[PDB]
């Protein structure tokens, strides 16, 4: 009901002026010198973090106006991270240059349309030159160089992950851990990996801790409650003569089939493991296949169109080795085909094109890391809870980082490449003369990366600006040094996957909130 | 003088079960570890019971019990059993009545500052079928009252509401009439309760009265009036002279005319005159919790589960029991045992069942997330309350689907007459393990619903 | 409420007062010269005490950003409750060393990332040095000088916790118990002692009092219950022959077993005992499991092939002699071969190295004690509550100071062994010369806790710093004679590795202040 | 295989509106008929159809224009409706 407009700069000071707190907020918040903020919680600690858009989400500022434009200009710091995280710096800096300049210098009076076209086909040109100027990365040392300088120029985790990358390759995947060790460590689990353990104790086996360790093992599959299935005597025979163990993966246990495997485990010769459903229903169906395929076997449940009680000795899938605790289960290696295994592969890759965003996703791109190879088990270093988040942060981080440049080659850090390229395709040309004021407004805009990074190193930045416009190719600035130097030979080098996304994501919103005319707010 | 030596019950709750006319009214003695024995007592009921001028006795004189007569049995876990006697207070030749100043003294416990609320989960006790003999006996709700048009008791129907987004506001009758329109679920709405002609009201306490001269449109249109339409006036003297007797045409309906039920000025006052003809006015209470005093940040309430033993008059759909209490720091015999009570494998007893002569629908609340897929978690002991499987609308966003799940209050007349176990109570549907996407504040350390929103990038 | 927002100095500004606060609060505190605080809850009575953590637990002011500062400064004292428990005192000063020291680096302007890697490398060679420093304990007058300088040289109780310590044996673990006499007494329960007691009167053995206490009984292990069978005679007849003691160990006890265990103890059949549940299935597995394997006894479920009626009369336990009162029962010791014994308490510490590390793992170490020592008991004669939870404060003090010797040993305690090794890592170089300042700031920092042990009394600051910096070995000050002296004479030898945990967290905690940029606070 | 979860008589509606595309007639019980009295004739029929895992798509109809026009001069008074919003978007 209580509405209130405001037009023009009548409105956008009051704009301008919760962005620029939000600009204060961050802007110090990167570089060598640059401190990262808390955040206040009312229950718990507040959290010391670099995380930018979090702190949009919690900046809160009295003025109605101001609030509101902070909430309406998060959408692009919630976008931003939705990618990768950092960079995200650049992005808000960008739109500060394009909001300062701009307003400062067209004062409303021309076309925001125009202006929008302009700078919309300079970012259509710019992504052009990134791409043809995008640098392929080859060795794992320049991965574990890229990683650091995600990492906030740290270099322990980064070649821990590094020689992560080199044992597990491209398909494995890595684990995030709460107060482990306190200091780095990394091991690697290879083969299938099962979230069950033994549900009884009296499976004590050879290995320690009871846990239970059988090589070729004979797997069964089991959807329903076995009473009458008792009735595998073949089948287990066969097992036992063959000499190696069987394991059970029934979804529910008679009382009976219980006791008998109790009492002739105890004493006898077919030692059998025998656990509960690893998980949900629609996603233990899905890896039934996958047990099926890497097993060399057929899924055995009633519920197919197979048999329901029938049972040969070839149903059965072959595996090389099981290790299972009480917790957790893991087998080695299956007898399969490589050929049904990528057959799977590929009708997993159809299965990669979805929307459902989380749940499937997941779960499938898991399963099927474990397909491939195995899950990287890592302890954290850090001290404190924040310590370890932001470790973690900066870990998922470098991992995007490295993801982005090997699907797309890298390129100088700094943004140095953008300016370049800008300064390259400078007689960009418009429809009007407003849509030429946009490209040489975006343009002079494109510098803000830099401008922010030499400001906060406590230098000047048109000084620096200038000299590194002066510098070319992969030659410029190291402001880690505060002096020259290339950064090929630094080794500060961006995936330009995160640029490109950054770029589009602020170019629109800018675009889009520069043809304000009028401003509602609620009043008190 | 003293307090004891009046009753030495020495045997479990059997002996209480033997009795029949055995009605329990105290608090728990159960004293902190931390608080230390004399506070206990000091709060228990030294100051916090009647204010007590000198002393007072009844008209009978001579009555031992003004203290707790506590026959606490303790030797395991101290279980404690205490009862404020009512059946040995003067008992009169046609109304066994007690005097003003009987039941004034003794028989509300008020729990009112004393510590024992952080966890205090109270399962079973309740007043067994002996209850009869000289007491009137409320048993009724909204399925027993219109029962004949197609309601049984437990689980079997309900007049409480489920809404189409939108959530409330901008009143269906006009426009939205379309979600109203639709007998497959939505069949009666309620708005939010804390409304009404209250001294802290906004501007719209006008309209809510108001909405009675617009009552135009239940008989000549071709439908039945089914919202809570709050109209229901504070000052009572104006029906008095003429609809006694035969312009009682408004109904006995008093969930589907509305009825405003706060909780801190209404209560079930309707005793005095309707004492068995019309005992039942719903507990009209739109369906809000978890939100009051259960988040350790907001609490503001008290705990008085105990006491409301005699308010099943009402036909609760709603009452502020608390949580689960689940979060915070965990072990030294974790706060998991929710589960170890019944999902343990190792456990086993031969003999005895859940009988304490005089079984009602008893079922605890669906907090945080239960699905069907879940079939061994919350279907042992009844499975079912006063109430009908309704969560938050995640997944619910469609016109009509599955028709027969969203029917709200004819839906469950199936799923009971079905006569399948105890999985009438979700046998309605199970894809409410998309409805975290709406509502959070349910599932937030143990549940995986949460890991999408924030955590660092995990699924 | 709303939201406010500080900037650099104006949030260090109000940092400032609210760890001085805090120091108010703690500071003055340790030593005999120092004082006790009252923390008053408003049910409850008020609780005067000198542990510094638990002044610290309830902090709270109404400033919302020095009840920030001071949240963040709890963390340490958390952490010792979790870890240490003691030093307490040393993590604050500890903190209002690192906050001047960082309000110093503000000044100057050094970069937190160079400052917190010399922060991190000081205090890893601290722990080094420490460990160089290391002394060996094993002798029980150390431990009596330990104990007593815990409870501030309390030589009666110190003593008498060394003596307990000594008949127990290290695998003996004590308890805390109420207070009825005026002087604390001392008891040793060995073997399993459990809360089951007769149920009926005339269950009474020789030693009245329904005690029945049997010197190398026979036990049965009665898996579950029985009540409707009700005929273990086939054992029970035999042993009745054998004129030999009886134990029962079943879940139930109806009235039937209840007449014919009267029947046995009145005509005088044969003397039989019988013992209930003990409670949860994990707990009575355990104490069922270890009690059969120490006994030597069978392992009897009906949960597998096994009936009381299908039984062996080799099935029976045996022990040394057991005693059963109102509500207890206790296994003073039970009859086993060393090999089998040595083989479980292997097995139940491979259970020990679990994952869990935690209150399971405390309970195992109940059964633990029981395989090895023994539950000690010191019953204290206070008088008053209050001054029962300052001597509980006390004994626990004591016994996280004598575990932690346990393990690590101990050394000179006082801080003249961590201004020893300060002084050795006074020759630490860092990279660049915001490294070696935070290198020497670190310095200052360590040298502060000493400082304030010297104020403490009123003492010579200067005198005693040059003195002791000078001197080296065991020449050092005391608080209780106030005097320089040999440090074993002084004996205050503590088990540093708690000062190093409290340190690195002191570390940790300075690493995140020194990120001081900006705060957004809620109002009042 | 296919099922169809929608409410009842807009889900019949659509079920003989199929079958009049594609040249055939319900089996349906609002017919006194059931499969006892049925023929092979009496299915459905169409030229090239193609199912996937989430969809299914009809290419062909055989109803021809006898089905269609008469179901269109039926479906022409039913093409202005009470419901007013979006349900005859929905018809359309």
């Amino acid at each position: 009901a209580a509405k209130d407009v405001k037009f023009g700069n009548d409105a956008r000071v009051k704009m301008l002026r919760g962005v620029n707190v939000l600009a204060d907020a961050v802007k110090v918040t990167l570089g060598p010198k640059g401190r990262n903020v808390v955040l206040d919680k009312s229950f718990g600690a507040p959290t010391i973090t670099k995380d930018g858009v979090s702190v949009a989400r919690e900046i809160e500022l009295e003025d109605k106006f101001e609030n509101m434009g902070a909430q309406m200009v998060k959408e692009v710091a919630s976008k931003a991270n939705d990618a990768a995280g950092d960079g995200t710096t650049t992005a808000t800096v960008l739109a500060q240059a394009i909001i300062t300049e701009g307003l400062k210098a067209v004062a409303a009076g021309m076309n925001p349309m125009d202006l929008k076209r302009g700078i919309d086909k300079a970012v259509t040109a710019a992504v052009e030159e990134l791409k043809a100027l995008s640098v392929p990365c080859s060795d794992s040392k320049a991965i574990a160089q890229v990683g650091t300088i995600s990492a906030n120029s740290d270099e322990t985790v980064g070649k821990l992950i590094a020689e992560a990358m080199d044992k597990v390759g491209k398909e494995g995947v890595i684990t995030v851990e709460d107060g482990t060790g306190l200091q780095d460590e990394l091991d690697v689990v290879e083969g299938m990996q099962f979230d069950r353990g033994y549900l009884s104790p009296y499976f004590i086996n050879k290995p320690e801790t009871g846990a239970v360790e059988l090589e070729s093992p004979f797997i069964l599959l089991a959807d329903k409650k076995i009473s009458n299935i008792r009735e595998m005597l073949p089948v287990l025979e066969a097992v036992a003569k063959a000499g190696k163990p069987l394991l059970i993966i029934a979804e529910d246990v008679e009382g009976e089939a219980l006791a008998t495997l109790v009492v002739n485990t105890m004493r006898g010769i077919v030692k059998v493991a025998a656990v509960k459903a690893p998980g949900f229903g629609d996603r233990r169906k899905a890896m039934l296949q996958d047990i099926a395929t890497l097993t060399g076997g057929t899924v055995i449940s009633e519920e197919i169109g197979m048999e329901l009680e029938k049972a040969t000795l070839e149903d059965l899938g072959q595996a090389k080795r099981v290790v299972i605790n009480k917790d957790t289960t893991t087998i080695i290696d299956g007898v399969g085909e490589e050929a049904a295994i990528q057959g799977r592969v590929a009708q997993i890759r159809q299965q990669i094109e979805e929307a459902t965003s989380d749940y499937d996703r997941e779960k499938l791109q898991e399963r099927v890391a474990k397909l491939a190879g195995g899950v990287a088990v890592i302890k954290v270093g850090a001290a404190t809870e924040v310590e370890m988040k932001e470790k973690k942060a900066r870990v998922e981080d470098a991992l995007h980082a490295t993801r982005a440049a090997v699907e797309e080659g890298v390129v100088a850090g700094g943004g140095v490449a953008l300016i370049r390229v800008a300064s390259k395709l400078a007689d960009l040309r418009g429809q009007n003369e407003d849509q030429n004021v946009g490209i040489k407004v975006a343009l002079r805009a494109m510098e803000a990366p830099l401008r922010q990074i030499v400001l906060n190193c406590g230098e000047e930045p048109s000084v620096v600006a200038n000299t590194v416009k002066g510098g070319d190719g992969n030659y410029g600035y190291n402001a880690a040094t505060e002096e020259y130097g290339n950064m090929i030979d630094m080794g500060i080098l961006d995936p330009t996957k995160v640029t490109r996304s950054a770029l589009q994501y602020a170019a629109s919103v800018a675009g889009l909130m520069i043809t304000t005319e009028c401003m509602v707010t609620d009043l008190p | 003088d003293q307090s004891s030596r009046y009753v030495n019950l020495a045997l479990k709750e059997e002996d209480l079960i033997a009795g029949g006319e055995h009605v329990l009214c105290a608090y728990i003695m159960k004293p902190k570890a931390g608080y230390g024995y004399v506070a206990t007592a000091a709060h228990f009921a030294a100051e916090s019971s009647t204010g007590t001028n000198v002393e007072v006795c009844t008209t009978d004189d001579f009555t031992r019990g003004v203290d707790a007569l506590v026959y606490e049995v303790d030797e395991a876990r101290e279980l404690t059993k205490i009862a404020y006697p009512v059946a040995l207070f003067d008992r009169n030749i046609t109304d066994g009545k007690a005097m003003i100043a009987s039941f004034l003294t003794l028989t509300m416990g008020n729990n009112q500052g004393m510590g024992d609320v952080e966890y205090a989960k109270m399962h079973d006790f309740y007043v067994p079928e002996a209850y009869r003999a000289l007491f009137d006996g409320p048993s009724v709700n909204i399925s027993a009252l219109w029962k004949v048009l197609g309601r049984p008791e437990v689980d079997g129907g309900l007049v409480v509401g489920t809404i189409i987004k939108p959530k409330l506001g901008l009143r269906p009758k006009p426009f939205a009439e379309a979600c109203h329109a639709f007998w497959l679920g939505g069949d009666f709405i309620k708005n939010d309760e804390p409304q009404g002609n209250q001294p802290f009201a906004p501007l719209r306490d006008t309209i809510a009265l108001v909405a009675d001269a617009m009552r135009r449109a239940q008989d000549e249109t071709g439908e039945a009036k089914l919202f809570s339409a709050n109209i229901t006036a504070d000052d009572p003297f104006e029906i008095i002279a003429r609809g006694e007797y035969v312009l009682e045409t408004f109904g006995e309906n008093a969930s589907h005319v509305a009825l405003l039920v706060d909780g801190y000025v209404a209560g079930a006052a309707a005793i005095t005159t309707a004492r068995r003809r019309f005992p039942d006015n719903f507990l009209h209470y739109h369906r809000a919790g978890h939100g009051a005093v259960t988040s350790p940040q907001s609490k503001r309430g008290y705990t008085a589960f105990v006491h409301c033993k005699m308010a099943r008059l009402q036909g609760a759909s709603g009452i502020h029991t608390g949580t689960m209490g689940f979060g915070k720091m965990e072990g030294e015999s974790s706060d998991r045992a929710i589960a170890y009570m019944l999902t343990q494998d190792e456990a086993q007893g031969p003999f005895y069942r859940q009988s304490w002569g005089g079984m009602k629908a008893c079922t605890p609340i669906i907090s945080g997330g239960m699905n069907a897929l879940r079939m061994p978690g919350f279907f042992e002991n009844l499975g079912n309350a006063n109430v009908i499987l309704t969560a938050g609308g995640g997944a619910f966003g469609h016109i009509d689907g599955p028709v027969a799940g969203a029917r709200s209050l004819r839906q469950a007349w199936q799923a009971w007459r079905d006569g399948v176990p105890v999985l009438d109570y979700a046998r309605e549907h199970k894809e409410l393990a998309r409805a975290f996407e709406s509502f959070p504040g349910d599932a937030d350390q143990i549940y995986p619903g949460w890991r999408k929103a924030l955590g660092v990038e995990d699924t």
